[PDB]
This record gives structure tokens, sequence and C-alpha cells, in this order.
């Protein structure tokens, strides 16, 4: 009956249709409706009750497809339905949620790699472009507190990134924030008690396990204990109040180890793994 | 630098390979 944590798509030996749905109060997995088009380097965001899968491409036998596509699953009917399609495709794309509005955040089409990003109004099924980052970011992490939104991290296409900025939608406007600690592109970042998580990444050499996380109201970022495993392009949420991070790939393995922080312990724990290791998921919860 | 190493750093940290970007 509690709140389900879905994974949708993905990458292992080509982009993945998969829509999955893990229980943690029992570790159990229940296999959904696939997606219409396969794609990896999506993201997730849930809407009104309803899953949203935003972006990716579609890296097949016969192609390396950017997508642009919005599609909308409902839990209840188990369901896809399209939607609008965003202004240009984003692959690596990041989303975060405001007010009930989808912001959809930098990504790549081609060789380009986007600055630009753009929110849609369930309501009216459109999507409009508002203020461009400061940084082209592709592999980016977002996430959404008291209404300003996170970009963090990435790849502009020639460097992967340690800096970060926040839009504030009343102004329109994007400003940079404290850099993190760390160069991570393909990070998973989300918020939990005040405070936007970076975890895990590729800093151009490396897959990282460790974990950083900013204070909005000192400003700064401080590591906390990283992950049992190093991850690239994993996916995260929040659930009961504890962070979930999901497959992703450690310069060796496509995992399907999931692993959930405890932030009174600050520690992390190994919980039940994926039905199969991938990585580049989307990922929400509800 | 070329348009198939451009495409694939856009995927690298999914541990896909270089190989799946380049059709003859």
């Amino acid at each position: 009956v509690g709140r389900l944590i879905y994974t949708a798509g993905g990458y292992f030996r080509q982009s993945l249709s998969y829509l999955e749905a893990y229980n943690p109060s029992n570790g159990s997995w229940l296999r959904l409706a696939d997606l219409q088009v396969p794609r990896s380097g999506l993201a997730g965001c849930v809407v009104g009750g309803l899953l949203y899968a935003v972006g990716g491409r579609n890296n097949s036998p016969d192609g390396n497809t950017d997508s642009s596509a919005l599609d909308c699953y409902n839990p209840m009917t188990n369901q896809w339905s399209p939607c609008a399609s965003m202004s240009v495709p984003r692959n690596r794309i990041g989303v975060g949620v405001i007010d009930g509005h989808i912001y959809a955040v930098g990504g790549s089409h081609g060789c380009i790699h986007h600055s630009s990003v753009e929110r849609y109004e369930p309501e009216r099924d459109e999507w409009h472009l508002v203020a461009p980052m400061l940084t082209r970011r592709i592999g980016v992490g977002v996430a959404v507190l008291n209404r300003l939104l996170y970009a963090v991290g990435g790849f502009d296409g020639t460097n992967r990134l340690n800096s970060a900025e926040c839009y504030y939608p009343e102004r329109n406007e994007w400003r940079m924030i404290t850099p993190m600690n760390t160069i991570r592109s393909g990070a998973g970042v989300c918020v939990l008690h005040n405070c936007i998580y970076a975890a895990g990444g590729y800093d151009g050499q490396d897959q990282l396990n460790s974990v950083e996380r900013y204070d909005v109201e000192t400003e700064t970022w401080t590591f906390v204990a990283p992950m049992r495993h190093h991850r690239s392009a994993l996916g995260i949420t929040v659930h009961q109040g504890k962070i979930y991070v999901l497959g992703g790939y450690d310069g060796h393995t496509f995992l399907d180890s999931v692993e959930c922080y405890d932030p009174d312990s600050d520690t992390w724990s190994e919980v039940t793994r994926m039905t199969s290791g991938r990585s580049g998921v989307g990922v929400a919860v509800t | 630098m070329d348009l198939i190493d451009i495409l694939w750093r856009q995927d690298i940290d999914l541990g896909v390979s270089r190989e799946v970007f380049d059709f003859s």
C-alpha cells in the first residue's frame, strides 16, 4: 500500500525499456508496462501521482538517437501515454519539479551540450523555454528545495564540473552557488532535510563513492559517509526520510546494487538488489 | 577529436562502449 520507488529505462548492452516498482518495506520488485521506446540517460519525476519519463537517448544496434520525449505513466492503470515533446532532444537531462511543473535542464542533442532549460505545464500539455543556465551541463543532477532548483555538476562538453547553480523562478534567474568539493558528472542529486546531496559520479577518470551535501544556510558542501559501491549514472531518490541509490556503472560492471543512506547514523545499508544491473535510469517515488 | 568521440563522451559514465557509436 505504501509509496514505491519506480525505475524506468537505463542501459545494459543497449538502452532499456524497463519500468519496475520497488517496495522498500520488503525489497520486492513489480515489473510494469515497458516504455514505448527504450532510453538511457533519461530522468523521472512525479506530478499529481503520475510518473513522467523525460529525455535520454536510445543507444541500440541501429543508432544513438537522442530523445525529446515526455511520457506519462499512470500507476492506477499501468499505462504509458505520450505527452508533448520538448523543444529539443536532451540526453543526460536533469529534471526537477516546482509547483506542479516539470523543468528539463541541460542535456545533449548530437554534438550540442545545452545550457537551455524548459518547463512543462501538465494542465496545458505545453513546454516553454525559460532562462538558460550560466553553464552548459549534461549529466547534471537536479534537486528542488523551497521552490529553488539546483543544477549540480555535469559535463560542458570539454570539462567535467564541480560547479553548481540555482534557479530562482520568481526572477527567471540563474545564480552560481558554492562549487562542490569534487568534480562529478553523472552523480545522483537529491534533497533531504534542507541539504542538497550529490552522491557518486565520475570525475573524468574515476567513478566515485564519495557523497557530499550542500547546506543552504551555511552555503558549504560537506562530505558524509561514502557509498558502499563507486558508481556513476546511478538513480537516486528519497523514500521515508532515507536516500536510495540504484544501479550505475562502477568502471568495471553494471551494478544491480541498491543502497539506503540513514542520515541519523550516517551509514549506508545494502538493501535488495535490482532485477538486473544497469545504468542511466530515471527514478521517482509515489 | 571526432564526432564519435563527442557522442561517446556523453555516455562514457554509463559504461557504454565507444564501439556502439561507430557505424562503418
